[PDB]
């Protein structure tokens, strides 16, 4: 348990248990470097949160809310694995809110779109779902019978702590109940809602009307011709003050989540209007932090430690 | 054709509109209202300008105000028709587009209209006004471009308040007898910094807890004062505001 605490000190955040003991596994695989030890058979490494458990932080300015965190991450995006660095495939921990254990494991290609896909509830089943789709291009004998051999440990080790390997599971499908929203990445606001439906209010507009809207914006020929085209953002905005008067918080941060998503610059400034303060008003102080330091500091290349 | 206006008047009346009378001093005889300016000195301005400041609320900080031009509003009837005899006289804020404000100043303030409610108004069909400046503010709609608008100010005859935690749009029904519904807010001006100005509670800043909560869940952060009948209402000041925005992008 005493190594529990180095790694989430320096996050603010606690990590679920399949963190710690997947890190074991990795230790397993490779006594003397843990974090590669999946490298070579399936293009993984151990990141994140997992570089402070291998050690790597004694070397050293080091804001570890940006440490991977990729140009799509949401805030309730804690990055924990790297794949592909063509397409810069990762998987982190999804958590609602910054005082509750990570809801799921999720994924996405930071090159390709800001799309999160639901990837099982612990770290365990997100690698075996992964090593399973990987299995299917592999062409080569050794590189198969490796990962084959591999594979029967992770079911094996998963089976011996209780771990679930499905893609979406019980709690998943739960929490999905509780989904306000989907936004334009698809993985779900979960706000508090009482009695009387207070806490989320929709758009004014469909996704495929705003993302409409924000490609006028961007592909404007001139200031003047971008000053005009805000107007459909100026009159959402008003919108979710408000709502924000009225406590149906989770409108901005819809509105403010989207325009992260579709990722033009133009929207860095409305998003640091909407999202610290739709965080703050929720009592997800962190997420506040860590989205105010990410659009001071969005990066497509983002490994603190270089 | 020359007008006879004030410069100041003149320059509100060109901002809401578009023989041997300026069309400039034709339109505003036909608003039936009297607009008086009144000097950046005064005492009116000095105590209005400060309403205006201290309740700019703490979740509003995507702008702040500079009262550019204060006028004093006296409509013609609407004292009259007051209800001079209700208690709870307070100078309360009412925001709302440019486009309307002739609408606004011709015919005094309407309830909700009898049209539409959508799935209906947050305390029935009725008139709105906030004590928070930048509450009301935020509804005049004002953008980048168009970073001037209006903020209304008037004595409203609040009466027996329905005070309410949640929403409600049947409100107007519950009153059964008092005189107007009271959304209570976490946040609000307090009594200790209450003013007088011509014979009208002014709700003076800071905001402070009020000590109100919700126990079957969220508590609105601010207030709302809603009365359901325009006799109650009288226009008294309108100011006019520039909104100074922060970084768009
Ligand atoms: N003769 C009249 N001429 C032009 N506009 C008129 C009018 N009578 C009412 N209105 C205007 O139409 C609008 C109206 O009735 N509506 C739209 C708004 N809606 C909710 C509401 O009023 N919320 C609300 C709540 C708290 C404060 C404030 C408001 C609005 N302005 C504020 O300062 C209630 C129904 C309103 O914005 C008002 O300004």
């Amino acid at each position: 348990h005493h190594l529990r605490k180095e790694v989430e000190n320096h996050y603010k955040l606690s990590l679920p248990e399949d963190f710690y003991h997947f890190w074991k596994f990795c230790e397993e695989l490779d006594p003397e470097k843990p974090s590669d030890s999946l490298s070579a058979s399936l293009g993984l490494q151990l990141v994140g949160p997992y570089d402070i458990l291998a050690g790597k932080h004694k070397t050293k300015g080091l804001n570890f809310n940006l440490h991977w965190r990729f140009y799509y991450d949401p805030p309730e995006f804690q990055t924990i694995i790297i794949g592909d660095n063509k397409t810069q495939y990762h998987m982190g921990y999804f958590r609602d809110s910054p005082d509750e254990f990570p809801v799921y494991v999720g994924i996405n290609e930071a090159k390709k779109n800001c799309i999160i896909v639901p990837n099982g509830d612990n770290v365990f089943a997100a690698v075996k779902l992964f090593l399973t789709k990987k299995l299917k291009e592999i062409t080569d004998k050794k590189k198969i019978n490796l990962l084959k051999n591999i594979d029967e440990k992770l079911t094996e080790a998963a089976r011996e702590l209780g771990y679930s390997l499905e893609q979406r599971t019980v709690k998943m499908k739960q929490r999905d109940k509780k989904v306000v929203t989907k936004t334009f990445h698809g993985a779900g606001l979960v706000v508090p809602v009482d009695k009387n439906d207070v806490g989320y209010r929709e758009l004014p507009e469909t996704d495929a009307d705003l993302k409409r809207i924000c490609k006028t914006i961007v592909e404007a020929a001139s200031d003047e011709e971008r000053l005009k085209a805000f107007a459909p953002i100026q009159e959402m905005m008003t919108f979710v003050q408000f709502a924000n008067d009225e406590c149906d918080y989770g409108m901005g941060l819809e509105l403010g989540m989207d325009l992260f998503c579709y990722g033009s610059h133009y929207f860095h400034k409305v998003a640091g209007q909407l999202l610290p303060l739709a965080y703050n008003l929720l009592k997800r102080n962190l997420f506040a932090e860590i989205i105010e330091e990410h659009l001071a500091n969005r990066s497509q290349e983002n490994i603190d430690q270089l | 054709p020359e007008s006879q206006l004030d410069l100041r008047v003149q320059e509100l009346i060109k901002l809401i509109c578009n023989s041997p009378e300026h069309p400039l001093d034709q339109h505003y005889r036909n608003l039936h209202c009297a607009l008086r300016p009144l000097d950046h000195e005064s005492y009116e301005f000095k105590v209005i300008s400060q309403y205006l400041q201290s309740t700019h609320a703490p979740t509003h900080s995507d702008y702040t105000m500079t009262l550019l031009d204060l006028f004093e509003v006296e409509k013609d009837g609407e004292k009259e028709a007051f209800r001079e005899d209700l208690h709870n006289r307070m100078l309360l804020w009412h925001g709302s587009r440019m486009s309307n404000w002739v609408g606004i100043l011709s015919h005094g303030l309407r309830i909700a209209p009898p049209e539409a409610p959508i799935t209906g108004y947050m305390f029935g069909k009725g008139i709105y006004f906030a004590d928070m400046s930048s509450k009301s503010a935020n509804y005049c709609f004002a953008s980048r471009l168009k970073n001037t608008g209006l903020l209304l100010l008037s004595e409203v005859a609040l009466g027996q308040c329905n005070e309410l935690l949640e929403a409600n749009p049947k409100a107007e029904g519950l009153l059964q007898g008092k005189h107007s519904t009271k959304g209570l807010g976490k946040m609000a001006p307090s009594s200790a910094h209450f003013v007088t100005l011509n014979g009208s509670t002014v709700p003076l800043g800071p905001a402070s807890d009020t000590g109100i909560l919700n126990p079957d869940g969220y508590t609105l952060n601010y207030n709302e004062y809603i009365v359901y009948n325009p006799n109650q209402v009288r226009m008294r000041y309108l100011l006019k505001v520039q909104f100074n925005f922060l970084q768009l992008w």
